[PDB]
RNA sequence: AAGGAACUCGGCAAAAUGACCCCGUAACUUCGGGAGAAGGGGUGCUCUGUUAGGGUGCAAGCCCGAGAGAGCCGCAGUGAAU
RNA sequence: GGAGAGUUUGAUCCUGGCUCAGGACGAACGCUGGCGGCGUGCCUAAUACAUGCAAGUCGAGCGGACAGAUGGGAGCUUGCUCCCUGAUGUUAGCGGCGGACGGGUGAGUAACACGUGGGUAACCUGCCUGUAAGACUGGGAUAACUCCGGGAAACCGGGGCUAAUACCGGAUGGUUGUUUGAACCGCAUGGUUCAAACAUAAAAGGUGGCUUCGGCUACCACUUACAGAUGGACCCGCGGCGCAUUAGCUAGUUGGUGAGGUAACGGCUCACCAAGGCGACGAUGCGUAGCCGACCUGAGAGGGUGAUCGGCCACACUGGGACUGAGACACGGCCCAGACUCCUACGGGAGGCAGCAGUAGGGAAUCUUCCGCAAUGGACGAAAGUCUGACGGAGCAACGCCGCGUGAGUGAUGAAGGUUUUCGGAUCGUAAAGCUCUGUUGUUAGGGAAGAACAAGUGCCGUUCGAAUAGGGCGGUACCUUGACGGUACCUAACCAGAAAGCCACGGCUAACUACGUGCCAGCAGCCGCGGUAAUACGUAGGUGGCAAGCGUUGUCCGGAAUUAUUGGGCGUAAAGGGCUCGCAGGCGGUUUCUUAAGUCUGAUGUGAAAGCCCCCGGCUCAACCGGGGAGGGUCAUUGGAAACUGGG
RNA sequence: CCGAAGGUGGGACAGAUGAUUGGGGUGAAGUCGUAACAAGGUAGCCGUAUCGGAAGGUGCGGCUGG
């Protein structure tokens, strides 16, 4: 009514892409530790450089906020470096 | 700049029982709105053994910290007195 | 953010602004961070109080005052005094 | 089929429940009971597993098989019987 | 700074309750009613809402449009009609920022909700500052616009096209993570700084002016880091409630390890173990309730309240959810389910006044469907400006407080008339009329403030940028502007006592008395109690008394009430000693001395916001009220002295 | 997977209402007695049992508030 209605539809739009980032994001973590419960170096190393890309960029763009994207580089660090 | 000081008390172990902690009776008492008489209070505070290294009726010194779980919000500084 | 404003004290027909700051956020009589003197219009001349140095201070962490603030912040010399700190 | 005790002297007869495991359970009470109250849930097969755990054995290998995850089929898994 | 009185009796003294005299309301009711100032005005149904507004803005981010005509031509009827891209204005859409503030309500909520004091080495923070590094190189879509197609509408889908400060690659980066060295510091987890490498993580241009056309610069904007500031988060001590005719309550409950999750610590979430956790110092349960600054009463201690104003909270038709965004799980956003209202072409749609006005209902009961953004805030903008039911005002209500009124000086014929009378008079009583006189207010008519400071636009001057006197920022002037209220408060002149007083009581408490009617009837009453033919108690008249545009009644608070007694009461016989013991917890503890410092006292520091009460001055014609300045209030935290007493050894 | 609502079920609390009932209070000079107050004409009362239209009586123990 009081022309929250492009608030909608961009809130819609964003939604969309938004989703888009974090769902490439997820994927490339789970790629870390699919890379990982394999016991694969090389595999593994150039995913945590695709996912620490991933998560770095949706923190640029977005809502992943650093503290929490630590949280997500921190431990997939640690389980490429526990190899 | 030394940082500033968390509260700090004395007590009394009343259990050993649970994993890694006790729990401790501050007998810190006071008086009155009204009668102006001072009457006493036990105040039983979660506070963590880390080396579990406490018996039940001991004298205690117990930090206070960041909560460390529910009800917990405490440590150990200087086991004062043991039980006999 | 942080703001010099007039704050509504007083009568009905007759103002009176206390020189207070608050935040954009907060009510114009409400909550506030902290006050320097006064102003008072209705009187026939002048009459605007300032405290002229904690006035100062709050201007220095950032903190823009309104427009009639800011000129009332002239009439006692204040601006001055802050572009003569900001060509330090 | 639909209805469901309208049958009838009267639910007579018939139908329905009907195993094992878990949950839960009233009035009253002589404190024991009521009580299997009631009312619910899960019950197949397969791989993780010759398992967790036990019995025997000196070990091998034989029995007994809770619990979980994953999954697979069917309208239906105490798939019949009682 | 502290008042009592009536009532148990034939009479009395105690005990003891009841009743009254006071102050207050967001009050209502009844009678009555003049203005001005300032405040307040759904306490009830967190009942349901017709209508109108309550959140938009930026063309200096962008593409397309609509007009428009500086010049340029066009065809003729002298009536007219285009096409090139001038300035110039208008803005569906993208996009950015805002919508999370401001405004409402008190339903929930008995616990970190709030107050007060802390802790965060366990945290987040757009816009705002200040400083430091930067800002390169490309790419692909999409709204609008069209062309179809589907819909009753709500609107939706398909193919085309197009730009950004949109989005996405890419380079460079002192963030963030990892790994290795150091250095110093804590409060357990740990903290701060230095270096190296590895992995990534940026960014955007727009306006003006200068120009050799490469670019160069200011302003705004963009990115990264570090501070400040501000807002937010979580955690702990203390504190503010009724019931025990609520005694047992928990099982993610209570801990552990590990993982996930979070801005962050955490059973916050999950696996696996352990049997824990709260408890008569009142768990749990039930009932009630937003909390506070404050407000009313009181000598105070207290008791009651939680309206306005201000802080925090929670809520948004009911329940749940997320989205986006720095910040929401969002009053005027979204998705779902339920009830209700509406529309429907029956397929499906829309809605949420506990925003400002108003309507209906409930009720003893509370207002205008108003003017303005002039001032103070907000949002956006580079600004002009726009939006703003916040806010300024205006209207209604004696709803409250406060201030001025309805006359004044003189006046004895104590006039008329009332009421009473032992009929001598007394009284209404100098009160009317007589004389004299004012105009606050009433009215008419003129004059007319403060509330305005500005913003922006010019000109200067100093100064920072600059390749530069361009040009812009910053500061000081020096002008030109801006009022809804409103010709309102206000001032000045003219006129007439002319327009302006009521309510309650009169036995005592309790100030104030007679007469006539009534006859235990009508009725009064707060109590004692009146009234049954001599009613100062009923009804009326006169009078008096109290107050006064108020007065009286009611409803609730508090006092009186020492009637919950801490201040400040009691128990032989008035209410009250358990029938008595043994004793757990609790409370209390003879003496001398040393020591400690929890209690106690004292100092310093911070803090208990603003308003409020109080003190001192100031301004409204005084007052209410406003304003300034101070004080006060903590069993509060840290810190320092004392050691008599309580406690500890 | 969680999940609001809804559904089924058995309990818990709370308000109404209910034939009938039991005690209580107050009321126009109602009926029966007269239990208490005096040595109240059987001293009274307390506890308890029992009986009786009813106050009450009687037993037992206690008390003077004979």
């Amino acid at each position: 009514i009081k022309s929250a209605i492009k608030r909608t539809k961009t809130n819609n739009e964003r939604r969309v892409h938004n989703a888009t980032i974090k769902s490439a994001m997820r994927t490339a973590i789970k790629q870390v530790e699919a890379s990982v419960a394999n016991n694969e170096a090389d595999k593994a190393k150039t995913a945590l450089t695709e996912a620490a890309k991933r998560i770095d960029k949706a923190v640029k763009t977005g809502l992943v906020h650093k503290n929490t994207a630590a949280r997500y580089k921190s431990r997939l660090a640690k389980k490429v470096n526990g190899l | 700049s030394e940082r500033n000081q968390r509260k700090v008390y004395q007590g009394r172990v009343v259990s050993d029982k649970m994993d890694k902690t006790i729990t401790v009776v501050v007998e810190t008492y006071k008086k009155h709105t009204l009668y102006g008489k001072r009457v006493k209070y036990s105040k039983k505070f979660k506070a963590h053994d880390e080396n579990n290294q406490a018996k039940i009726g001991d004298i205690v010194k117990i930090m206070e910290t960041r909560p460390l779980s529910a009800t917990k919000r405490f440590r150990l500084v200087e086991v004062v007195e043991e039980a006999v | 953010a942080v703001k010099i404003r007039l704050k509504r004290m007083g009568a009905k027909k007759s103002p009176f602004y206390r020189i207070v700051v608050a935040d954009s956020r907060s009510p114009r009589d409400g909550r506030f961070i902290e006050t320097v003197g006064t102003y008072n219009p209705v009187a026939k001349p002048a009459e605007v109080k300032i405290d002229e140095e904690l006035a100062l201070k709050w201007l220095q962490t950032g903190a823009k005052p309104s427009d009639t603030v800011r000129n009332l912040f002239s009439s006692q010399g204040i601006m001055e005094k802050f572009h003569n700190a900001k060509q330090g």
